[PDB]
């Protein structure tokens, strides 16, 4: 995360972190249930073998709330395309259930119609993760969060150098130095409605980070709710 | 009108059925007796920042 603030205690409990065989977090995720983690399909390519870590806020001290979980099943979108990043969604079924505690709780999955008309029309959403802090900087040891404004579809389609498929939406700033970044992908994009946070996106990609004239691109989760729904019953 | 007017007074999901508002909640919540508020079914409901 570029800019934004540090996730304080119990603030971003749905954040999950994909770690490689060498214990380095390479992508993020969103706790959906005791057994399911929602992430980006393009992430299932960033490591030979990987696991899921929840409850982590500082990759430099074993606080105690953490928990590493093994993935039993990884459900990638059949139509995922690596060239365009279209259909960038995936579900991970963990071998053992997640025990909800402080800094470990799931994010709510909204209903499509309500979400797009009432949730995605809100001023902002929240993006978090341990990704880089600067477009050219090392990854973060602290879990960060960023309030990212919803960007008009047209102004976004215009601002992007590549195609903004119907499975993508934009959030971020045009000039302001705040945006998600590498390492944050797969991570959660939620929207708060009356003290309750709903999953509304998946950190997908962007041209660099916090670039002027560019935004952050997220998977339109509302477009895959029946899919996520299905993947969670298999 | 309806769900367009302050989410129809629903805590979460709002649905307009037959020119009226019908409220609902995510999994882990149950519609309150007033038919609008959402009550957590157990500890650590979804979308709630952990207070303890
Ligand atoms: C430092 O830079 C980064 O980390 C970037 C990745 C990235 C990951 C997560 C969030 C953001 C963001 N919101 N800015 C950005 C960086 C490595 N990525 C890019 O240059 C980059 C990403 C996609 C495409 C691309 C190419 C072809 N199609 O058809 C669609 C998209 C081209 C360049
Ligand atoms: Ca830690």
């Amino acid at each position: 995360i570029v800019g934004g603030q540090e996730c304080k205690d119990g603030e971003c409990p749905w954040q999950a972190l994909l770690i490689n065989e060498e214990n380095e977090g390479f992508c993020g995720g969103t706790i959906l249930s005791e057994f399911y983690i929602l992430t980006a399909a393009h992430c299932l390519y960033q490591a030979k073998r990987f696991k899921v870590r929840v409850g982590d806020r500082n990759t430099e001290q074993e606080e105690g709330g953490e928990a590493v979980h093994e993935v039993e099943v990884v459900i990638k979108h059949n139509r995922f395309t690596k060239e365009t990043y279209d259909f960038d969604i995936a579900v991970l079924r963990l071998k053992t259930p997640i025990t909800f505690r402080m800094n470990v709780a799931p994010a709510c999955l909204p209903e499509r119609d309500w979400a797009e008309s009432t949730l995605m029309t809100q001023k902002t959403g929240i993006v978090s993760g341990f990704g880089r802090t600067h477009e050219k900087g090392r990854q973060s040891t602290r879990l960060k969060m960023l309030e990212v404004p919803y960007v008009d579809r047209n102004s976004c389609k215009l601002s992007s150098s590549f195609i903004i498929t119907q499975n993508m939406f934009c959030a971020g700033y045009d000039t302001k130095q705040e945006d998600a970044c590498q390492g944050d992908s797969g991570g959660p994009h939620v929207t708060r409605f009356k003290d309750t946070y709903f999953v509304t996106g998946i950190v997908s990609w962007g041209e660099g980070c916090a670039r002027k004239g560019k935004y952050g691109i997220y998977t339109k989760v509302t477009a895959f709710l029946k899919w996520i729904d299905r993947s969670m019953k298999t | 009108k309806l769900c367009s007017l302050d989410n129809g007074d629903c805590d979460q999901f709002c649905h307009e059925e037959q020119n009226s508002v019908v409220c609902s909640c995510a999994r882990g919540y149950t519609l309150a007796d007033n038919g609008k508020a959402c009550i957590p079914t157990g500890p650590y409901p979804c979308g709630k920042q952990t207070l303890e």
